[PDB]
């Protein structure tokens, strides 16, 4: 629709590209195997919120009714853009920031915005990834350290916060890290945890020192292991009988929790996040294979599994959630089995989780006086399934408890954490690719000191900012990022693809591209959704952002080791000096889309 | 002294040598 003066003469125009095939190997890397290409795309998409936020959002939207707004946005918006993602990087055969230069050169705020989101999410994930290794260092041993309480100072029973709450948590607010109360007070620096952060930066830098070459040989193992070990953990769940309890909690269809506005919203944010989008490394990934490679069914293949395996990941955790809730359901009851015979004294054989309550009626009938002194702790499954956690606690203060309900409890403590390490590490590649592909499109730096020297400039450049997360206050900074950083601005970066291909590039100009790559135009629903449907849905959920922008006041949790009714959290708001930086972390990636064009308009006027 | 620094001590030695192995390959492929 737009004229674009100078639209062409920057693209390779469909008739010389067959000749560039036989000269690309001397200038650019290549996928040296068919099998090594599939290992890259699955590992960047999966995990890290599909494992902790997506199964949590099951039981906050209705368990057995959660799939319906969830599964559709696979087959309405994911399967367009990923097939669109494959088709242009194989067309232009060039980096992502170069793409929005070859289309309307008053653009290229977009290639920055892909880099300005990919660099921060690559930062604070490695903070989480370091704690995966930290608890893995704390593995290997007979009495796992979170299992027991530290004593008091008198060689007797335990300290107060390990008495008032479980030993799995206490080892988190002093052990994992020393904790602060608020976000406004920075405490200890956690210097040994800073060493654990430091080594986490290096196994990345070891593996992508030569970009496609070193990663292409180091993807054959890290992209198969996080799916196998998760297969025996499923039978481990049916080994310890604790399944069919959170499993039936996964099958609770709440039709009342479907017409909510945030039901479509929270489903829409995760399906955009379950795939790893708006980074541009996949443009370079689809530039390193053959030109006539079928990516149409490859768009069907890899999009299906990551939406299908994540459901199967949600099965294994609720078996554990059902397992932890199972034994805790009777622990208070066995205490009350003890508390019944405490004051009212039945023989220990003729008491069980049975007519216990009926014999309690005979106890109250024989005497009400001592019956008014025996307190009983009422318990219920869905009073033990009704507690939950999101973000971090599922593997750190929830999963490690049922780890300690195993006969080989230090051994499965090891096997849990290499799986989640390589899970984030495989997802730590395209955000790493999202910062180097616009970097090769900068070219104001000296072009000497080749890529291995440039590789050392990335890992030590972003080494520095993770230091504030090692503070006692540093965990409260991390709660900002999963909530705000990359929640809203991920959408409209993807929306600028829709305006470019239809009204600037021309969908019919894209139509002659697809008969070149594979041949004949695909099924007609492909051509429908690029016109209308993906432009429709992306702004409805963006409209739902303004519904949840300010309709609930911003509040973050504080721990307070000296808390009033201590075994619960405390939710306080932020100070006014904290409000000045919350717009910086999520807003400045969105400012560059008009922002460079204003600099470009005063540069060319 | 510490058990978590024992398992930390072996993985910090793995990290130092693999980066210079690929340095020798890139210098042999100049």
């Amino acid at each position: 629709v737009l004229p674009n003066p100078g639209l062409d003469a920057r693209i390779p125009s469909l008739a010389e590209l067959e000749t560039i095939e036989q000269e690309e190997a001397s200038s650019r890397p290549k996928w040296d195997n068919k099998a090594q290409y599939m290992l890259t795309c699955l590992g960047f998409c999966v995990g890290l919120g599909n494992v902790w936020r997506f199964p949590y959002l099951c039981q906050s939207h209705g368990g057995g009714a959660f799939m319906i707004p969830f599964l559709i946005l696979l087959v309405l918006e994911g399967i367009p853009l990923l097939y669109l993602e494959f088709a242009i990087g194989q067309r232009l055969r060039r980096g992502s920031l170069g793409v929005w230069s070859s289309i309307h050169p008053a653009l290229k705020g977009l290639g920055l915005a892909s880099m300005l989101t990919s660099f921060m999410v690559g930062l604070y994930y490695n903070t989480i990834i370091s704690w995966i290794m930290w608890y893995l260092f704390n593995s290997f041993q007979e009495p796992l350290p979170w299992s027991d309480c530290p004593l008091n100072e008198n060689q007797t029973g335990y300290v107060d916060e390990c008495a008032r709450s479980s030993p799995v948590d206490y080892f988190w607010y002093r052990e994992t890290l020393n904790i602060s109360t608020s976000i406004s007070d920075s405490g200890s620096i956690q210097w040994w945890m800073l060493l654990c952060l430091a080594c986490a930066w290096s196994v990345l830098y070891m593996c992508t020192i030569r970009g496609i070459e070193t990663t292409g040989k180091a993807v054959y193992i890290t992209s198969t292991l996080p799916y196998v070990v998760l297969t025996i953990f499923l039978i481990r769940g049916l080994t310890l009988k604790g399944a069919t309890n959170g499993i039936v909690f996964l099958f609770t269809p709440n039709v009342t929790e479907l017409a909510q506005p945030d039901t479509w919203l929270d489903a829409g944010a995760q399906v955009f996040f379950s795939f790893s989008l708006a980074f541009g490394g996949l443009i370079s990934f689809s530039s390193y294979n053959s030109v006539h490679n079928n990516c149409e069914k490859d768009s069907v293949i890899v999009s299906i599994i990551n939406g299908f395996t994540s459901v199967y990941v949600a099965i294994v955790v609720y078996s554990v959630i059902g397992f932890r809730a199972t034994q805790r359901y009777d622990d208070c009851f066995s205490t009350n089995i003890l508390t019944l015979i405490n004051g009212f004294d039945l023989p220990e054989g003729n008491v069980t989780q049975e007519n216990f309550v009926d014999m309690q009626q005979r106890c109250n009938a024989s005497d009400p006086a001592a019956y008014a002194q025996l307190v009983f702790q009422t318990c219920d499954i869905n009073a033990f399934l009704s507690e939950a956690v999101e973000g971090t606690g599922l593997a750190f203060i929830v999963f490690t408890e049922a780890i300690t309900k195993m006969p080989l409890s230090p051994l499965w403590s090891v096997l849990f954490f290499i799986m989640l390490f390589c899970l984030g590490l495989s997802s730590m590649f395209g955000n790493m690719e999202g910062v180097v592909v616009p970097l090769q499109d900068l070219r104001v730096i000296p072009p000497k000191w080749p890529k291995e020297v440039l590789t050392g400039l990335i890992c030590l450049g972003t080494f520095l900012i993770g230091f504030i997360f090692t503070l006692n206050s540093g965990q409260y900074w991390l709660s900002l990022l999963d909530s705000y950083a990359g929640s809203i601005p991920l959408l409209i970066i993807a929306f600028c693809e829709m305006f470019s291909v239809v009204y600037v590039y021309g969908v019919d100009r894209f139509n002659k591209d697809i008969e070149f790559m594979i041949g004949h135009k695909p099924n007609i629903f492909w051509q429908v959704t690029w016109r209308v449907v993906s432009p429709l849905l992306m702004l409805i959920i963006f409209l739902f952002f303004f519904v949840v922008e300010v309709s609930q006041e911003l509040t973050y949790s504080i721990w307070d080791p000296g808390y009033e009714e201590f075994p619960k959290s405390q939710k306080i708001s932020y100070p006014n000096w904290v409000y000045v930086v919350v717009v910086i972390v999520a807003g400045v990636p969105s400012l560059t889309i008009p922002g460079y064009a204003i600099y470009k308009l005063i540069r060319n006027h | 002294v510490s058990i978590w620094l024992i398992v930390f001590g072996v993985v910090m030695g793995v990290i130092v040598v693999g980066i210079v192995i690929l340095i020798f390959t890139g210098i042999r492929d100049r």
